[PDB]
Order: structure tokens, then C-alpha cells, then sequence
DNA sequence: TAGTAACATAGTATACATAGGCGCTCCAGGC
């Protein structure tokens, strides 16, 4: 979302919950990634769990959901005594923490721990000192815009039995960007004036 | 409680009787195999050495540089648990750059934290 | 020359690209994201020339910069990448030989799974996330209709190396030591 | 936000897995500026657990088990809660205080009054053991008691009812669907203002079409329907029409096209209809309508069996988008569907009420079958054409055809909603769920278990007590105590005068008359000791009471004559679904796996029921009178009169003599028979006496648990018992009746062996306990194989509580007579099949006739043999 | 370090079932 941040396994643990936000001391964390090795895995008939170890304290536990039918990625399960690398994202569930996998990779080059650790200890000097610094009615309520009052009205019109597309809308409204054609089309099928037909790119009045 | 369970300081040759009676991993180049098989030799690539004893003698033929979780004992040697081999087949791991790492992770242990830091 | 290695914080504070010349500069990074829409486009035929055709509905393509009309089209790799470090993230755009290096395929390749296998397509672009690499980015701000939007161009990308990146972090952990 | 808000809640929901300490109330509101009702939507956060610790008498050491000659003392408590509990299990932040409370439940060793410590932290923390054990307190409750039932036993909420919410908040990101959205911080600011009338709901009636293609083994949805009605009241009578707007939907399934100049016809024919051209635009019309339209109550049968599940995995194959507009609540990941029973359903239809019309009917009254067919048969006087699956795919031809499916979809989904506003279904469940107090969809859902947890759970709570806290964790099974009692009947055949006497609501009234409550009685199989008669009257007392006089009213209501019949088959209906739920409360007493277990409480009851019928024998036997028959509270007695007036005076005389002893305990008369045969043990027949005076009154016929009003016999048979039972009970001469029984038996035969009834008279009802392929010994099952057949071959597939009809044909294989049943379909369409007439001649006719024929002289079985021409020797 | 386009940029796991009582006949099949 915003920005990966290396770390350690002891300062994933030791991070505290405020607010829905992780905050290891006064340093905030959303992604992470981490080098280690696994001790044991054991396969769910569609998770798998990983015990990575980075041998700073006890051994984590890491899920990675990977769907069943996709029997591409768990027959390739990575064999123990191997160094990787993984990046996801942290969970918290009863003052036990867990690991959300992206993505998992056997490290080829083994000279990455060292340049993971430089990085750990390089981004946590700089983000800390980052952080240390200083100065851093209930009404219905309706109403729509003439913007998506011409795009309703420009679905409306078309006799197509399967509606018009992106190609079309844009072609007609010449006088406004994309990124307004789009948020005006998400507001209008969130507010269930217009439903999708056969593709995502496909809609349709429902009154009619 | 087993060792895995607690945590392990990566100590250089530098610094072995510094940490007696306490978990450490250790790194390098492997120099030489005692006939009998249940001791051995290993090189921190700075010209000293350092030697692990195992309970049981090695049964594998281990060669390339190789890592040893152990514990330091009185006579400054460690009690080895378990051991990986590294693969040097296809890149040159570069012992230098490890050892300045683990100087500079000593400078600022506060940033490196051992176990649970409350 | 030795590159001129810079946070992308920094790169944003001191407001490079805002002066008549653009400014080049290379870091490594992850991809965080890529955009599949828009990506793929017909570019003339012609050699050396990669002007956009117009399709005539009629299997016949004509070229506005040659004036000529040809019944075949190239396919041409352009890609916007989001990328992102340790302190900020930036939004960047390629071209065909860098998309090229990045992804790993040919864009003739490209041309046949979004035509008969989606799914090995999605997987291309999927297992291609998450990847690091050393970028040369050339910044310059150009105005548009009285915004001031600063534009990314990547002309070079390169597998990442660890002793001299290595050896540059050390340095620059022994200089901030100082400070 | 302007000081209070005012809504009027329906629907509640909670999720203690990932939002822990918050409850949901949907509901509606009023705006002023259009005049109008519209749907809104209020969350409740911080929500605390609550914990009551027992304090000892000594302090014993757990290591020694030994008492160490200490006192013990609130400080103590206190000292080691803080000290060793909350440091081991995480608790950070709590709030103590002691209370006085009382306990009358089935944990020994605990005082009945006492003074307990309340504990109340955030739900947040972990959740303490449930058999916890210290030092000083040797005893814990309250430790996983769930969120909705604190809050809503906390706020005194009985149902639905006005609420009001005293300075409201605004959400940062819209949660909810509904029109208007509203936050609570903390669970004092909802408080209770119910006084007045309820708003009008939203009613919509749908049901759908499916088809299963060649190709795919899937089955798709080709057509649907749906009718609306915007103004339903609650309260008052059903309005007329029931529907105000209705939308129709049809589309293709995958590779048939329409038949040409559909569209000129349908807009000749200006029927409001919507063409789709994949089933992924059916399903989003479908949405974005429901969604628009935005119903409370969508009602449709057997929705929660096969419909839902249906639609539902369509929806996820076609991956459409928006699944969640179907409820209330945004949402993404969808629950796992079949699951357990309809857990997956009801969940995935949060904040909207679901009415199926088939639970209701099974719970309501009672049918020989529950399909669609015969509840329009019996309800209602029409008849409904059912369309084969096969030859739907054959409709696909012409235009005419897919009209003619869509007019029966349509009238099929009116039917429906005929239905149910016919039963009256919506003010029953509205009536019962204020009455005992529980989230009306499970009343709507069905059981007789939860409301009575639940109104004992309120009259507990609001009485200053502890309520035991919730348990971890097919046919009838063997007997567990004694139960009622059934004299020794006089078989034979009446013509005097029968009288009846009955006494009324028999168990409940024991229960007020003795003063039965959990409280009361002293409990160390072995009948306890009645109670002390100086004491109060309990809470079970109470709640009996309340529940046996909302009752006498309805029937003051049903006396009123002058009435138009539908009112009073309501009335009759709604009077038996309150007697029925007082009996429910009396029988969870027994039930095993209850929250309120407990056995002597019914054996004590059960015991005095026995006990006051022979009291009751012996006081009316000793008045010359002879009694013939009693079934556990009643008493039969045969006058020998004709007078009628006199056995009025004797009837009055005996109820004055009876009603001079109790206190409650009352007794009436129930009937009066001019003729009555008695067969066995609740097996009879009469004519039952209806005075109209004026000089005359009126004679009906009455049956109690014949072979005449199962379900599992053949309706030849029924229909000839009929016939003879009208003919035994009538006044002639016996001999007429002999020749009158003989001839209509030599016609029934001369008929069946010339083959010229119908073949409806033929098939044998029977249901299934369990699903089809749970029988191991399904080749002797001739219900288990035709239900195997039914759902190996087509769809519909028939589960448990179904109903399977077979036929008994004549495959020529030398079989025996039960291997060889096949369904009405099988016999109609395969040509080596023909019904076979001697079972059915000596297997289903000669049974029934021998045993009602038994008690009359002149008729045997081997004359009735002989009659049926089944080669006599 | 020409040539390229158009104009801002995205959330996803899970975990948790309900069900009033007993008394008195019927049938199918093997022993
Ligand atoms: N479904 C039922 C019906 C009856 N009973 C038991 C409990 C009753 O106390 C007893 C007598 O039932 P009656 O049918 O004779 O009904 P009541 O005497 O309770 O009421 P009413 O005055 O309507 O006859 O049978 C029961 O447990 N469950
Ligand atoms: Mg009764
Ligand atoms: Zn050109």
C-alpha cells in the first residue's frame, strides 16, 4: 500500500495493537518482509503452514492460502532446511500474532541475509529517527451530479440488448477524464441504478 | 527446553569466551575433520580458528562453508546440536562483509534486539 | 558515470525534475504493483517507426506518421509499474526493451495467450510481482492544464547485486554514525 | 445528530469471531419530509463480560486439600484475583464489586443465598476456564455468556418494540445497505419507550424455475417471479389485493435462441416482462431489483431446502457481483454452503426475515402430504398443474409455450402468497415472539425449545437470580419415566346414552394447584416430597398462570357466535398453537440436553395426574354409575337413558359434586354420544351430539384413531371402512346391515377384479425419518427404494420429512409383494407393469373390514373371505 | 539518453448446529 519495511520476527512479536494499527515502539508497519528457515510444514487440505525460524527468538508460524484447485504452486512445497525469503503482511487474533504470506521464495544468492540484515538495521535507524523528530441530521440524503446525471442518461439510451461499454462512454463524453467515468460508474452500481450484464465492462439500466 | 526454542547471538571467533554458557551460531570455513569424526575445525576467515565437539560422531561428508548451533563450554569450545552445509555451487559468499555486519550489530544491539524486549 | 543513489523521499524533497533539464538518477526497488489495462497497443510496422495505427475496420491499418497503410501491426510493450522502498513509493513508466527485461518474454509471445489462454497470461504477470531490481529513472515536471505532475522515465533495469550495494551500505551506516 | 433518534427494531445479529462486543439492530425509522418509513441500521459497541466468583468458608490449599484455619474475607478475594488470575491469563483493566444474588439450580454444594463478586471487564481479554479453581473462591459463572443475550437480558428488550437511542454518533465508512445509519457508544444510552402502535412492513412473494441440461450436471435458473406489497399491515386484518407491483424475468440457458417474433409478441401482448440474454444478467437484474425495492419479509416455499442453496451456488459459479445486496450487511467472504442445519442460510440472509410456508403448515396444522399441490388442495379449494421437468426443454419452441411457463410461474408464486395470508401466519409469530422474548426470524424458523429458554431466562433475570450457564458440548427413544395412565376399556358396541367428562388444561393447573417450581421443591428414581403449603407462589407458577389465562380470552372471543367461518378456523388455530406452547413449557422439563434439565419435576406431576384419576374413578363409581373409559384426564359414562334432559341434570350434578373439592382443578362436560363403538385402547367411534334446540339437534359422526384416518393405507380401503362404520352406527335392523355389508362388499370386489378404478385409488403415503442412503436394509424398504429411484434419476431431490407415494405392481419375477413397488410414473409410463389386484384385495381391504366387523355378530373373517371371492379355501 | 502514451492508479481467507414428554398399536423377516 505504502511502503514494505524489513524487520525481525522479535520486533513483529514485540510490536503492540493501537487502533487497528501495528506499532512496533513508535514505528509503523503494514508489510514486511523476512529471510529465514523453515523447520516443519504442514499441509491443510487448502492452507499451508510454514515454521520459519530467523534464529532471534522462538519460531513463527506462517500461512500461506493457496486455493486447491490451483495445483500448481502447493505440489512444489518447499523441503526443509531451506533459506527463503518471504513478504505478506501481519495478523494479530488473540495476543497471538501470525504471518500472512504474498509471496514465498527459496533464496538462490546467499549473500541476501547479510544485505537483509544491513537493511533491517539501515531502515529501522532512519525510520525511527523519522518518527523522533519533532512536528511530524440523519437525512437519506439524495442527490446526484449533472456528471452522472449524463451518464445515466447516456446508459439509458442505448438500445443494445447487452448495453453499452467503457468504449462507448468514453467516445460519447469527450469533456471528462476517465478516472471521473469510472468513479461515476462504481457510485451508480453501488447504488443499484445499473447492474453488469455479461463482463465487468458491460452495464445496464434497471428501470428502464 | 530445547535450543530451538530460545534465542542465538551470531558470535564470530573474536568474542567466543564472552559468551560462556550461553546459545550461539556459528559460521564458516570448514578446515579439518578429526579421524574419529566427533570433533572439527573451523575457519571465522580473519586467521583464527574455533572447534566443535558433537555427542555423536559425523556420519555425512560435509565440505563448502557450514554453520553450527551450539553453546559455548568451559574450555571455550561449543557443543554442536545441529549443522547445515552452505552451497557455494553457483556464488562466492564473501566472509568479510558478514563479520563488519556483525561488528556494526554489536555497536547498536538496541535496534538488533536479543529475545523479548519489553 | 558513478550513480546517483537517492531515497525517493529525498528525491521528492529537494524537487528534482523541476528545472529546464531533467534529471537522472538509479535505485533499486520491488515491484509492488503493475497495471494489466491499456498495457498492449498496435504500433506501426514500419521499421524504426512506433507511431500508434488506426484500425480502418477493414483489416487494413494506416500509419499517420508514414502516411501508409499496412495489413499487419507490431505489438509494442507499454507498462506503468508502481514502485516502492523501505520510505516511499512512486508511480513509473516503461517501454519495450525494459517491460521486455522485466517480465522475461517477448511481446510476439504476449500476442498469442490474450488471444487464446488468458489464464497463462494472468500467470505471467503474476509470478513476475514482488521482484527486485536496479532502475535508472529519468525525472522531469511537465505542466498540464495548470497542475504541476511530476512524470517518471525508466531506460535501464539490471538484477540486483550485493557486494559494491553492500559495501555502499556500510558506508553510508559509518557516515550516518557520525551525524 | 440532534439529541435522540426513535426506530423501531426487528432483526438483531452479532459476530464474536471478528468483531467482538458489537450488536446490530436493524429496523425502521421515520422521516417527516416524505411521509414515509425507511430501513435503518444502529451498532452497539463496548459490551463487558460479566463473571460472578463464589467465595469460601476456609481456605484450603489445592497441593494439600487441607484446611489451614483462616478466615476468609472480601479482601481476599479481591488479593487473589488481582494477584494470580490476572496476571496469568492477560486481563489488564477490570471492575469489582460485590452483590448479593441467589441460586436454586442443579451445582451442589452451593448456598442458596450468598454474597458473590462481580467482575466486568472488555470482551477483548481472554476468556477464563470454565471450571476454574483458587485458593479462596472455590466457584465461577457468567464466563461464556455470549454478547447478544447480556445486552438484550440487560436492556429489558422483549421483542420488537420502539427503542430509543440518546446521543447518537456518525460512522466514518458506510457498514450497512440501509437508508440511514446511526452509532451507539455504550449500552446504557438504548433504552425501552414502547407504548405504541407498530409501522407497516414490506412483504415480497417470490419463486423460480429451474432446469437440468444434458451437458452440464448443474441445474440452472431460466425464469423467475416475484410479487410486492408495500403497505402489510402487522396487526390488522390481511389487506385485499396482497400485492400492489410484481416483475417478471426470463432468459435462455446456454445455447437454445428464442423462438422468432418473441419480442413483437411480448410487446403485443404488453406484459411487464424482461428478457435477459445469459443467466449472469438474469442474476443481476435479479439484485439490483431486490436491492431496489428493499423488502422485509420475502417469503417463498421450501426456500430454505432447495431454493436458496440454488441460487446461491449459482451465483458463485456464474461469479456475479454484489452477492451481499441479498442481505443486509456488507460483506465478502461468503459462508460455507449446505453446512449444518440452515446455519449457512440464515446467516447469509442477515437483517431480512425469511417465512417458508411449508414449517409453518407442518407446525400449524396437519396434511397426509406437504407438497405445494396438497396444501392448495386442502387450504384452498383449487387445483394447481404440475409441468414436467422433461418437457421443458420441448417448450422452447414456440412462443405460446414460454408464455404459458411464465403465466404458471406467476400464478405459482400467487398462490403462495394466498397462502400464507390465509394461515395468518405474520400477527401468530409477531404474538408469540412478545410473549416469550426471543429474535422473532427463530420463531419464523420453528421449535418449541428455545422460546421456553428464553421466557424462563427473562422471568429469572428480571427476578434478581443466577441462570445456569450454557452447556460446551432422530426417533423416539426408550422411556425414561412413568406417564400418564389409561384405564381398562369395555369393548364393545353402545346405544343408550354416552356421556364424557373432561377436566381442562390438566397438567398446568397441577402445577399452580402444588406449587411445582425449581425453587420450591427440595431435591436430594424416587418421587420427591410436595411442598410446605405456607409458602409463595414460584416463578414457574406465575408464567403458567400468564400463559393459561391469554387463553381464556380467545376462547370468551370463539363463544361470540355470529362469525364468519375463516375467523373462527383462525381463531381455533390460534387458541391450539397457545395451548400448545403451554404444554411445550411443561414438557422441556424433560428434555435431556434442556438448560433447565430436570427429571423429578415431571415425575412429581405425572405422579399426581395418576393419583387424582383414580381418586376421580373411585368418587364417580361409587355413585351406582358405570364407567367404561378413561384416557389419563377423562371419564366416560354409560347413563342407559334416552331422556335427554335427564342426562343433562346428571351430567351438571356429578361436575357440582366433582368442582366441590379443588381449588383450580375444574371439570366440564365435552359431549354427549347417542351411539358409540369401541374397539381397543383409543380406537372408537360415535356420533357426537350438537344441540341446536328448538326441538331438535343435530348428529355428526366423530372418529378417534381409526385405520381410517392414517396415512398409510390405500384409499379403497378408507373409503370402504367409511362405508361400513356410517352403516354399523345407523338405526335399522341388523340383519338389513348384514345384507346392506354384504352386497357392498360383493360390489367392491365384482369392481376391483374388473379393473375400472381409477388409478389414484391406489397409492400408499408414507415419509422418511432419516436421508435415503442411511438404510442399511433399503431392499426390504419399498419407501426407502422409490425415494433411492427419485433422486437417482431427475432432481427435486427428496430429503428427510418428505413424503414418497408408491404403488404395488406385478413385474413377473416371483418377488415377494414388498420388493416390487414402483412410483405412479413408473406404472403410467413402462408397459410390463399392471397393479396387483390380490394384495391389494388381501393385504389392505380384508385387514381393515375384519377388525372394525369384530365386535358385531353375524360377520367373520372367513365369511369376509368368501365375500371377496379370494378363493375361500 | 530522438520514438514511444495520456494523463491515476486496486482488497483477499477461519474457525461457532439445532432438537418438548410418554402410552398403545401395526407390518416385514428369521428363529
Ligand atoms: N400435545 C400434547 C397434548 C397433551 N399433552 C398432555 C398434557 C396435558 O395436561 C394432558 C391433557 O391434554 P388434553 O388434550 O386433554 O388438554 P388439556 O386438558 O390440557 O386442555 P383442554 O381444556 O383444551 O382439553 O395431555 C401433552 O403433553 N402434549
Ligand atoms: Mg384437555
Ligand atoms: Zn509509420
Amino acid at each position: 500500500a505504502q511502503h514494505i519495511v524489513p524487520c525481525t520476527i522479535s520486533q513483529l512479536l514485540s510490536a503492540t495493537l493501537v487502533d487497528e494499527v501495528f506499532r512496533i515502539g513508535n514505528v509503523e508497519i503494514s508489510q514486511v518482509t523476512i529471510v529465514g528457515i523453515i523447520r516443519h510444514a504442514e499441509k491443510a487440505p487448502t492452507n499451508i503452514v510454514y515454521k520459519i525460524d530467523d534464529m532471534t527468538a522462538a519460531p513463527m508460524d506462517v500461512r500461506q492460502w493457496v486455493d486447491t484447485d490451483d495445483t500448481s504452486s502447493e505440489n512444489t512445497v518447499v523441503p526443509p532446511e531451506t533459506y527463503v525469503k518471504v513478504a505478506g503482511h501481519l495478523r494479530s487474533f488473540q495476543n497471538k500474532k501470525s504471518l500472512v504470506a504474498f509471496k514465498i521464495m527459496p533464496l538462490e544468492d546467499m549473500n541476501e541475509f547479510t544485505t537483509h540484515i544491513l537493511e533491517v538495521i539501515n531502515a529501522h535507524m532512519v525510520l525511527s529517527k523519522a518518527n523522533s523528530q519533532p512536528s511530524a441530521s440523519f437525512m437519506p440524503a439524495n442527490g446526484l451530479t449533472v456528471a452522472q446525471n449524463q451518464v445515466l442518461n447516456l446508459i439509458k439510451a442505448c438500445p443494445r440488448p447487452e448495453g453499452l461499454n467503457f468504449q462507448d462512454l468514453k467516445n460519447q463524453l469527450k469533456h471528462m477524464s476517465v478516472s471521473s467515468i469510472k468513479q461515476a460508474v462504481d457510485f451508480l452500481s453501488n447504488e443499484g441504478h445499473i447492474y453488469s450484464t455479461v463482463d465487468d465492462d458491460h452495464f445496464k439500466s434497471t428501470d428502464a | 527446553v530445547d535450543m530451538m526454542d530460545l534465542p542465538r547471538s551470531r558470535i564470530n571467533a573474536g568474542m567466543l569466551a564472552q559468551f560462556i554458557d550461553k546459545p550461539v551460531c556459528f559460521v564458516g570455513r570448514l578446515e579439518k575433520i578429526h579421524p574419529t569424526g566427533k570433533m572439527f575445525i573451523l575457519s571465522d576467515g580473519e586467521g583464527k580458528n574455533g572447534t566443535i565437539e558433537l555427542m555423536e560422531p559425523l556420519d555425512e561428508e560435509i565440505s563448502g562453508i557450514v554453520e553450527v548451533v551450539g553453546r559455548v563450554t568451559a574450555k571455550a569450545t561449543i557443543l554442536c546440536t545441529s549443522y547445515v552445509q552452505f552451497k557455494e555451487d553457483s556464488h562466492p559468499f564473501d566472509l568479510g562483509l558478514y563479520n563488519e555486519a556483525v561488528k556494526i550489530i554489536h555497536d547498536f544491539p538496541q535496534f538488533y534486539p536479543l529475545g523479548i524486549v519489553q | 558515470s558513478n550513480t546517483n543513489w537517492k531515497t525517493l523521499y529525498e528525491v521528492k524533497s529537494e524537487n528534482l525534475g523541476q528545472g529546464d533539464k531533467p534529471d537522472y538518477f538509479s535505485s533499486v526497488a520491488t515491484v509492488v504493483y503493475l497495471r494489466k489495462e491499456n498495457c498492449m497497443y498496435q504500433a506501426c510496422p514500419t521499421q524504426d517507426c512506433n507511431k500508434k495505427v488506426i484500425d480502418q475496420q477493414n483489416g487494413l491499418y494506416r500509419c499517420e506518421k508514414c502516411d501508409t497503410e499496412f495489413p499487419n501491426f507490431k505489438y509494442r510493450m507499454i507498462l506503468s509499474v508502481n514502485i516502492a522502498d523501505f520510505q516511499e513509493n512512486q508511480w513509473v513508466t516503461c517501454f519495450q526493451e525494459s517491460a521486455e527485461a522485466i517480465l522475461g518474454q517477448n511481446a510476439a509471445y504476449l500476442g498469442e495467450l490474450k488471444d487464446k489462454n488468458e489464464q497463462a497470461f494472468e500467470e505471467v504477470f503474476q509470478n513476475a510481482n514482488f521482484r527486485s531490481f536496479i532502475f535508472r529513472v529519468r525525472v522531469k515536471v511537465e505542466t498540464y492544464n495548470d497542475e504541476s505532475r511530476i512524470k517518471a522515465t525508466v531506460m535501464d533495469v539490471k538484477p540486483v547485486d550485493y557486494r559494491e550495494y553492500g559495501r555502499r551500505l556500510v558506508m553510508s551506516i559509518r557516515r550516518s554514525a557520525l551525524m | 445528530e440532534e439529541q435522540v433518534f426513535h426506530f423501531y427494531w426487528l432483526d438483531a445479529y452479532e459476530d464474536q469471531y471478528n468483531q467482538p462486543g458489537v450488536v446490530f439492530l436493524f429496523g425502521k425509522v421515520w422521516i417527516e419530509s416524505a411521509e414515509t418509513h425507511v430501513s435503518c441500521c444502529v451498532m452497539v459497541k463496548n459490551i463487558e463480560r460479566t463473571l460472578y466468583f463464589l467465595p469460601r468458608e476456609m481456605k484450603i490449599d489445592l497441593n494439600t486439600g487441607k484446611e489451614t484455619g483462616t478466615p476468609i474475607s472480601m479482601k481476599d478475594v479481591y488479593e487473589e484475583f488481582d494477584e494470580k488470575i490476572a496476571t496469568k491469563y492477560k486481563i489488564m483493566k477490570f471492575k469489582s464489586k460485590p452483590v448479593e444474588k441467589n441460586y436454586a439450580f442443579e451445582i451442589p454444594d452451593v448456598p442458596e443465598k450468598s454474597e458473590y463478586l462481580e467482575v466486568k471487564y472488555s470482551a477483548e481479554m481472554p476468556q477464563l476456564p470454565q471450571d476454574l479453581k483458587g485458593e479462596t473462591f472455590s466457584h465461577v459463572f457468567g464466563t461464556n455468556t455470549s454478547s447478544l443475550e447480556l445486552f438484550l437480558m440487560n436492556r429489558k428488550i422483549k421483542g420488537p418494540c420502539w427503542l430509543e437511542v440518546k446521543s447518537p454518533q456518525l460512522l466514518n465508512q458506510p457498514v450497512s445497505w440501509c437508508k440511514v445509519e446511526a452509532m451507539a457508544l455504550k449500552p446504557d444510552l438504548v433504552n425501552v419507550i414502547k407504548d405504541v402502535s407498530p409501522p407497516p412492513l414490506v412483504v415480497m412473494a417470490f419463486s423460480m424455475k429451474t432446469m437440468q441440461n444434458a451437458k452440464n450436471h448443474q441445474n440452472e435458473i431460466i425464469a423467475m417471479a416475484a410479487l410486492v406489497h408495500h403497505s402489510f399491515a402487522l396487526d390488522k386484518a390481511a389487506p385485499k389485493p396482497p400485492f400492489q407491483s410484481h416483475f417478471c424475468v426470463v432468459s435462455k440457458p446456454k445455447d437454445c435462441i428464442f423462438p422468432y417474433a418473441f419480442k413483437e409478441v411480448i410487446e403485443k401482448k404488453n406484459v411487464k416482462v424482461e428478457v435477459a440474454a445469459t443467466e449472469r444478467t438474469l442474476l443481476g437484474f435479479f439484485l439490483a431489483k431486490v436491492h431496489k425495492i428493499d423488502p422485509d419479509i420475502i417469503v417463498g416455499h421450501n426456500i430454505y431446502g432447495f431454493e436458496l442453496e440454488v441460487l446461491l451456488q449459482r451465483i458463485n459459479v456464474c461469479k456475479a457481483p454484489h452477492w451481499s445486496k441479498i442481505g443486509r450487511l456488507k460483506r465478502s467472504n461468503m459462508p460455507k454452503l449446505g453446512g449444518r442445519s440452515g446455519f449457512g442460510e440464515r446467516n447469509a440472509t442477515c437483517g431480512r426475515m425469511i417465512c417458508d410456508v411449508e414449517i409453518s403448515a407442518k407446525e400449524l396444522i396437519r396434511c397426509k402430504s406437504y407438497h405445494l399441490s396438497e396444501l392448495v388442495q386442502q387450504i384452498l379449494k383449487t387445483e394447481r398443474v404440475v409441468i414436467p421437468m422433461e418437457n421443458i426443454q420441448n417448450m422452447y419452441s414456440e412462443s405460446s409455450q414460454l408464455l404459458y411457463l411464465l403465466e404458471h410461474t406467476w400464478k405459482d408464486a400467487k398462490f403462495i402468497l394466498q397462502i400464507m395470508c390465509e394461515l395468518n401466519v405474520l400477527p401468530l409469530a409477531l404474538q408469540i415472539t412478545n410473549i416469550a422474548g426471543n429474535i422473532m426470524s427463530r420463531t419464523l424458523m420453528g421449535g418449541r425449545s428455545e422460546r421456553n429458554e428464553f421466557l424462563l431466562l427473562h422471568a429469572f433475570y428480571e427476578n434478581n437470580y443466577i441462570v445456569p450457564d450454557k452447556q460446551i458440548f432422530k426417533g423416539r427413544k426408550k422411556a425414561a419415566y412413568a406417564g400418564g395412565l389409561v384405564l381398562d376399556p369395555k369393548v364393545g358396541f353402545y346405544d343408550k346414552f354416552i356421556l364424557l367428562l373432561d377436566f381442562n388444561s390438566l397438567y398446568p393447573s397441577i402445577i399452580q394447584e402444588f406449587n411445582i417450581c425449581f425453587t420450591t421443591v427440595q431435591r436430594v428414581e424416587q418421587i420427591p416430597e410436595l411442598p410446605d403449603p405456607s409458602l409463595e407462589m414460584g416463578i414457574l407458577p406465575r408464567e403458567i398462570r400468564k400463559l393459561v389465562e391469554r387463553r381464556k380470552q380467545v376462547k370468551q372471543l370463539m363463544k361470540q357466535q355470529d362469525l364468519n367461518p375463516d375467523l373462527i378456523l383462525q381463531y381455533d388455530i390460534r387458541q391450539k398453537a397457545l395451548k400448545l406452547t403451554a404444554n411445550s413449557m411443561y414438557g422441556c422439563l424433560g428434555f435431556s440436553y434442556s438448560r433447565f434439565y430436570a427429571k423429578p419435576l415431571a415425575a412429581l406431576v405425572t405422579y399426581k395426574g395418576r393419583e387424582i384419576l383414580m381418586h376421580t374413578k373411585e368418587m364417580v363409581q361409587k355413585m351406582n354409575l358405570e364407567v367404561i373409559y378413561g384416557d389419563t384426564d377423562s371419564i366416560m359414562i354409560n347413563t342407559n337413558s334416552t331422556n335427554l334432559e335427564e342426562v343433562f341434570k346428571l351430567g351438571n350434578k356429578v361436575k357440582s359434586e366433582v368442582n366441590k373439592l379443588y381449588k383450580l382443578l375444574e371439570i366440564d362436560i365435552d359431549g354427549v354420544f347417542k351411539s358409540l363403538l369401541l374397539l381397543k385402547k383409543k380406537k372408537y367411534a360415535a356420533l357426537v351430539v350438537e344441540p341446536t334446540s328448538d326441538g331438535n339437534y343435530v348428529t355428526k359422526q366423530e372418529l378417534k384413531g381409526l385405520d381410517i384416518v392414517r396415512r398409510d393405507w390405500c384409499d379403497l380401503a378408507k373409503d370402504t371402512g367409511n362405508f361400513v362404520i356410517g352403516q354399523i352406527l345407523s338405526d335399522q335392523s341388523r340383519d338389513t346391515i348384514v345384507e346392506n355389508i354384504q352386497k357392498r362388499l360383493i360390489e367392491i370386489g365384482e369392481n376391483v377384479l374388473n379393473g375400472s378404478v381409477p388409478v389414484s385409488q391406489f397409492e400408499i403415503n408414507k415419509a422418511l425419518t432419516k436421508d435415503p442412503q442411511d438404510y442399511p436394509d433399503k431392499k426390504s424398504l419399498p419407501h426407502v427404494h422409490v425415494a433411492l429411484w427419485i433422486n437417482s434419476q431427475g432432481g427435486r431431490k427428496v430429503k428427510a420429512g418428505d413424503t414418497v407415494s408408491y404403488v404395488i405392481c406385478q413385474d413377473g419375477s416371483n418377488l415377494t409383494a414388498s420388493q416390487r413397488a414402483y412410483a405412479p410414473e413408473q406404472l403410467q409410463k413402462q408397459d410390463n407393469l399392471t397393479i396387483d389386484t390380490q394384495y391389494y384385495l388381501a393385504q389392505q381391504i380384508h385387514p381393515v373390514v375384519a377388525r372394525i366387523c369384530e365386535p358385531i355378530d353375524g360377520i367373520d373373517a372367513v365369511l369376509i373371505a368368501t365375500w371377496l371371492g379370494l378363493d375361500p379355501t
